[PDB]
């Protein structure tokens, strides 16, 4: 349906919220977290 | 062996649809049209879909005494253009069946839009609509016989004014057609309201945000609301255009509700990217809010080739990276300048700071100033007091600065419990509900 | 006849708009009449009813 | 962006600026839309020399918006450019709505007619008469008469007859057009008189002019004007039409108005025209030569002997076919069945001699010289009452000198069993006369201390005071109507105070409320009959609003019945709406509204070839209520008259259906009483005579309004079942030239022989007795172009026209 302007113009995908939350935040998810308890 | 079949069913197109429309339009007023006469939209878009062909149905049109049975059957039998589109006036002037004038000045003429030769017949379509606009002008100077142009041919007329649009666009712009439109408005303002002005007003904004910019303020004095919104499709994209306006008028909190409304009033299908491409620039206003969720709840993978900038852009929104900011800008700023996107590049930083202050504000009752100066990529405590005042900017949640040295003495705000603010609004909630009871009353009034 | 046709279409209109009001009032009336029917017939209650059998 | 140029107060760049204004006025609509204040700055300036074109660009922006009073202001302050610029939709839409402002200005100018009106710009009416000069040069009679009456003003209407070398018909069809649409009488009187003035001073002497204003304007001065002139040029073949129309169309008290103008040969003619014998005896001649009836069906229902009211049904059924025939058969062939019933059938039987020998005016008194009230028997006082009742039928609707002699007989008589017929005949022959002796004995007729004479007193006082606008008689009547002992007294006086005011249209409304206010059912019922009689024949919503409301909301059922009885009384000019509006009224709860609904479709749709009214009376004649089946048979009689056999195929179906219901015994007696009386209605003269609410003149007829409204409720007094027989006109034509001179004229119609056939293609006349015809078989004739005697006045329907002895 040509609306007179617009003709001119769950695999891995629900997780995308968690992943874009976790892009540069806890990128390993455990490999610091399992090793936090001996930092202090 | 296929073309003898539209000789039957393309004949019964005009027989059933057009013959019933004209004959049942001759009486039984306002059931004259609009029970299968304005089946016109999809049955005649379908006529331009369902099926030499160009001279055949345009010869020998106006004959005599109503022998269109034989004449349309001649149009059937003949399958085995310079004066030709004017031949429905050159056989004789039409002289009878004034509901048929625009009907046969639309349905045979318009398939050249779908034939797409664009060179010799768009000026002939211009002439054919000079004839049909002569009908449009001469309905009130020379045709003082009965209504026949409001109740049927106004709903036909706005459609073929969209076809006017289809013709006028494919070569140039239109300026004379705008005062011509407002004259068409004056002969539809007080007598019988048609959309019409809203059709070429959608086109007005559509070519004007391309090329003229004074006219939203002229809409402001021109906002005859037209609450009929019968198709809801024209009204939907009307909200889309004016939501692009309020996005370029930088009105956002209105834009989110009215553009979510404009989306949820699209019942549309056909996932080529109509709803998707209109919806992307719709929720660009949510990119301008300062708040936007993850767009996984919005994507059709047919839009994916166009949103190859857009997903990384909303990643830049949820993050705050200036590298990602400028990189998405220069690299991925193509294909959106055709729609107009560069008002988010000035305030993507504002989007960053409002997302951050939303997270921190609902996260923290009290924060400190010279650590909220280091939550995001802030600059200084004077920049942080600055951005606390700019974080209020409208009336946000209570943040009093502890005005000696305690950085901020902010706390959370209360009394949304269940006390007076919801029952301050429930009068208006049930005001909406009684409006729907008026819809029930008019549901009874439909017969 | 454009002075007399346009005279009398108005006349027959104002006639029928008067004549609508009659039936509007009767529709107001007969719902009350049907409620009076309902309760004043359903006073058929237990005037000291007798026990019997149904066959 | 021109308000920047509007900073300048010198106009020498403002000419360039206004040339910019009408150049980009389609783009910059919101430019002026707040700059209206500076438009008023340049408008109200007395030095800015373009304030008119400032009002035009103001017209542009308020054409973009569409304001009304702004366009009134542009009619004011646009001036020359408001006037000469008229070839555009841009100007004609806003001046079209200004002409709409002018036509509601003319509404204002017709709201109050005596000075002190609202002010008028000479330019808003300058465009009216300027556009009207286009209407004069266009010369179309639409263009004249439309705008001539849109203004509701007689000056430019007077100027419309002054147009060019045409108007062969405006000066003879203008009154026809104006009567065919009129709603208000306040200026109609003046239009109707200013047209007939120039019709008196026309190049042609016309007859439809005073033939119309003599009955819709009823002037004693205009009838003296045509008396004066038509005697003055000393010709009576031209005064033929209008003097015999003076007797034939006009009613009583207008004869009083002309007999004031009589004396100030044609002397013998003015002696004889107010007598008016010739119509009576041509009616008599027509019926004695035109007895196209049947006595066999009268035997087939004569055999149905019962002691009840059936005797009255038989004698009224054969009086219907002998009212004006001077012929009796069931007063002849029997005495035992004739004297079977008692004390009321004797009233009716000596009343049928007056019904049948109505139309035997002078000689019927000596025909009843044997049948005086005190000659036959002093045993039944109703026999001696029906006697003077029949003498009132001798003086039915056109009495003579013996009106006062019946009054002399009513000076001394029995108590009340005489005046029930005597005073009714006295006021029948004395309609609207306002006589003093009737007031004299009607005083003691009120004070009889007997309820059976309420009809006598009330109805006769309403008759002699028809359209009274009295108070003192009405004071006597309604102020006696709170303390009496029965309701026949109340109801005779109630229909009398209905009958005391007629055709008022604004005047009886005080009495309408006065009858409305009381808790007396009979008095509000009288209010409904009064709002009928003051508003007869006109679709006035002021009746139908309160009628509507009282026929819904009240549960008092007599007044509801009167409300659904007044409908055909006020709307018989347009009978073609009554089915759609009394449709569900036929399905009410009571016998009153259902009965009055059947009667409403009956008295409404008389002359209609409708058959929808028939189709809706079908479940009304098969109703569960008994006397609504009776009244539905009577309503079938009402629909089938002013209708022939081929007008609706159920005529013989209703004849055999009447036969079905009456000639069997097991049907309802009360509901089969109407069947043979309805047959008699159906064979009134053998379809010769019928009812006539609407004349060719348009003058409605007092029996066919008054007698039928009294005839409505007939159980309450059984001799109220006679009065519809007084409402009969023979469906026949008079092409007579000299008063007795028989023509040789036999012209034809192009119809069928069976449409002619009443129980070849051409019609055949009879050389005047007149000849019976369908009313609808008079617009389908053809003049004899091969005859020696050719008529000149067009004969579209029955009545009299002029012929020429050539």
């Amino acid at each position: 349906m040509s609306e007179k302007k617009q003709p001119v113009d769950e695999d891995n995908w629900d997780d995308d919220n968690v992943e874009d939350d976790f892009s540069n935040q806890l990128r390993a998810e455990l490999e610091k977290h399992g090793y936090k308890m001996e930092t202090s | 062996p296929p073309p003898p079949a539209p000789q039957d069913v393309e004949m019964k197109e005009e027989a059933a649809t057009g013959g019933g429309s004209t004959g049942e339009a001759d009486g039984k007023t306002a059931a004259a049209a609009a029970e299968h006469s304005q089946r016109e939209l999809d049955t005649v878009t379908l006529e331009d879909i369902k099926e030499g062909k160009e001279p055949r149905f345009v010869l020998r049109a106006l004959r005599m005494l109503p022998s269109t049975s034989r004449r349309l059957n001649h149009y059937v039998l003949y399958k085995a253009l310079l004066p030709f589109l004017e031949e429905p006036m050159d056989t004789e002037a039409d002289l009878q069946f004034r509901p048929r004038t625009g009907k046969a000045a639309s349905t045979p003429l318009l398939p050249e839009v779908e034939a797409y030769l664009q060179l010799l017949v768009v000026i002939f379509m211009m002439n054919s609509k000079r004839y049909k606009e002569a009908q449009k002008i001469s309905d009130d100077l020379m045709q003082k016989i009965s209504t026949q142009n409001r109740r049927a041919l106004d709903l036909v007329a706005a459609k073929c004014y969209y076809y006017h649009a289809r013709v006028y666009e494919f070569l140039d712009k239109l300026d004379v057609v705008r005062s011509f439109l407002h004259a068409r408005l004056r002969t539809a303002t007080l007598r019988h309201d048609a959309d019409g002005q809203a059709t070429l007003l959608n086109l007005l904004l559509r070519n004007y945000l391309h090329y003229s910019l004074y006219d939203q303020a002229e809409k402001l004095v021109s906002k005859s609301v037209f609450p009929e919104q019968a198709n809801n499709n024209e009204w939907a994209r009307y909200l889309y255009y004016t939501g692009r306006i309020k996005a370029i008028q930088l009105e956002y909190s209105e834009a989110r509700r009215t553009m979510t409304n404009a989306l949820r009033k699209a019942p549309q299908h056909t996932a080529v990217g109509f709803k998707q491409t209109v919806h992307k620039l719709l929720i660009v206003v949510e990119l301008l809010l300062g708040e936007i969720p993850d767009r996984l709840q919005f994507r059709q993978p047919s839009l994916k080739r166009s949103l190859m900038p857009y997903f990384l852009l909303t990643q830049a929104v949820r993050t705050g990276n200036l590298a990602k900011f400028n990189q998405v800008l220069d690299q991925f700023g193509e294909k959106f300048q055709a729609d107009g996107t560069y008002t988010l590049i000035i305030r993507l930083r504002h989007n960053v700071i409002k997302t951050g202050v939303r997270m921190i504000s609902l996260s923290y009752s009290r924060i400190s100033l010279a650590d909220i100066a280091q939550k995001l990529q802030l600059d200084s405590p004077e920049d942080a007091e600055f951005i606390v005042a700019k974080a209020i900017r409208d009336g946000v949640i209570e943040a009093s600065i502890n005005h000696e040295k305690g950085y901020v003495q902010s706390k959370e705000m209360i009394d949304i419990y269940s006390t007076r603010e919801p029952q301050l609004a429930f009068h208006q909630r049930i005001s909406f509900c009684l409006d729907i009871h008026n819809m029930s009353v008019k549901a009874m009034r439909f017969p | 006849d454009l002075y007399s046709r346009y005279k009398k279409l108005q006349q027959e209109l104002e006639f029928l708009e008067v004549q609508e009001e009659y039936i509007k009032d009767e529709q107001k009336n007969l719902k009350k009449e049907f409620l009076h029917a309902q309760e004043e017939v359903k006073r058929i209650q237990s005037i000291p009813l007798v026990i019997g059998q149904f066959l | 962006g021109i308000i920047s140029l509007l900073d300048e107060d010198e106009p020498q760049l403002k000419e360039f600026a206004l040339h910019k204004l009408n150049a980009v006025v389609n783009d910059f609509w919101a430019e002026i839309s707040e700059s209206v204040d500076k438009i008023e700055v340049l408008y109200e300036d007395e030095g800015f020399r373009s304030r008119q074109f400032a009002a035009l660009v103001a017209s542009k922006v308020f054409y973009h918006l569409g304001a009304f009073e702004e366009s009134l202001n542009y009619a004011l302050g646009a001036g020359d450019l408001f006037n000469v610029n008229d070839n555009s939709e841009y100007v004609e839409t806003i001046i079209a709505k200004c002409i709409d402002h002018y036509t509601k200005q003319c509404v204002e100018n017709a709201d109050l007619p005596e000075g002190e009106k609202k002010p008028i710009d000479q330019r808003l009416e300058g465009i009216v008469n300027k556009m009207f000069q286009r209407c004069l040069d266009d010369h179309k009679y639409k263009q004249a008469i439309g705008i001539a009456l849109e203004t509701r003003r007689l000056d430019v209407f007077e100027k419309t007859i002054l147009e060019s070398n045409d108007v062969p018909g405006m000066l003879a069809y203008s009154l026809k057009l104006c009567m065919s649409l009129m709603q208000n009488k306040q200026f109609r009187n003046k239009v109707l008189r200013v047209l007939v003035k120039i019709y008196m001073n026309l190049e042609k002497p016309d007859f439809i002019n005073v033939c119309q204003c003599l009955i819709f304007l009823d002037d004693p001065q205009a009838v003296s004007d045509i008396l004066e002139k038509l005697v003055k040029e000393d010709n009576l073949l031209m005064a033929y039409q209008i003097c015999f129309d003076l007797y034939e169309s006009a009613s009583q008290q207008f004869l009083s108005s002309v007999i004031q103008n009589l004396r100030t040969d044609q002397t013998l003619k003015m002696i004889k025209i107010l007598s008016g014998e010739m119509a009576i005896e041509l009616h008599l001649q027509f019926l004695i030569r035109n007895n196209n009836t049947d006595l066999m069906i009268l035997k087939n229902t004569k055999d149905a002997v019962r002691n009840s009211v059936c005797h009255t049904a038989t004698v009224i059924a054969n009086s219907f076919m002998h009212c004006g025939t001077t012929s009796d058969q069931f007063l002849r062939d029997n005495l035992e069945w004739l004297a079977r019933a008692t004390n009321w059938a004797k009233f009716t039987a000596t009343a049928s001699l007056g019904v049948i020998h109505k139309g035997h005016e002078k000689e019927a008194l000596q025909l009843m010289a044997t049948y005086l009230p005190k000659d036959t028997s002093p045993g039944s006082a109703y026999q001696e009452g029906g006697g003077l009742y029949a003498l009132g039928l001798i003086h039915a609707n056109h009495g003579g000198d013996i009106i006062d002699y019946l009054l002399n007989q009513l000076k001394n008589a029995s108590n009340d069993i005489v005046r029930h017929g005597g005073s009714l005949g006295l006021g029948l022959a004395a309609m609207g006369t306002a006589r003093q002796d009737v007031y004299d004995l009607l005083k003691t007729n009120l004070y009889q201390d007997d309820a059976v004479t309420g009809e006598a007193a009330g109805l006769a006082l309403g008759l002699v005071m028809l359209g009274s606008k009295n108070a003192q008689a009405i004071e006597d009547m309604v102020g006696y109507a709170q303390e009496t002992q029965h309701e026949k007294i109340l109801r005779g006086l109630a229909v009398g105070i209905a009958l005391v005011m007629y055709g008022r249209m604004e005047e009886a409304d005080a009495l309408i409320e006065s009858l409305c206010r009381d808790k007396d059912p009979i008095l509000r019922r009288s209010g409904m009959y009064t709002v009928a009689m003051a508003y007869c024949g006109s679709g006035n919503n002021k009746a139908i609003r309160r009628l509507l409301h009282v026929a819904v909301s009240d549960v008092n059922d007599d007044v509801r019945r009167a409300a659904v009885e007044s409908l055909g009384f006020i709307l018989f000019r347009t009978p073609e709406q009554c089915p759609s509006v009394v449709s569900l009224l036929s399905e009410s709860y009571n016998p009153h509204v259902r009965y009055g609904a059947a009667m409403a479709l009956g008295i409404c749709c008389a002359g209609t070839g409708n058959k929808e009214a028939i189709n809706l009376l079908e479940p009304m004649t098969n109703d569960p209520v008994n006397y609504v089946r009776q009244g539905a048979l009577i309503a079938s009689a009402l629909i089938m008259i002013q209708q022939t056999e081929i007008t609706c195929p159920k005529v013989n179906q209703f004849r055999q259906l009447y036969s079905k219901v009456i000639n069997d015994k097991h049907d309802d007696v009360m509901a089969k009483f109407g069947a043979i009386l309805a047959q008699g209605i159906l064979d009134a003269g053998g379809h010769n005579v019928t009812i006539s609410l609407q004349s060719r003149t348009g003058h409605t007829h007092m029996p066919s309004v008054v007698g039928v409204l009294v005839f409505t409720q007939f159980w309450f007094w059984f001799p109220l079942s006679h009065f519809l027989s007084l409402a009969y006109t023979p469906t026949c034509v008079i092409g007579l030239n000299k008063d007795l001179k028989m023509p040789k004229v036999q012209y034809k119609s192009n119809c069928k022989p069976s449409t002619f056939a009443y129980p070849t293609a051409k019609a055949k006349k009879k050389e005047k007795n007149p000849a019976r015809v369908m009313p609808a078989q008079l617009k389908v004739l053809t003049m004899p172009e091969t005859c020696r005697y050719q008529p000149f006045k067009p004969l579209s329907i029955g009545g009299i026209i002029i012929l020429k002895d050539t």
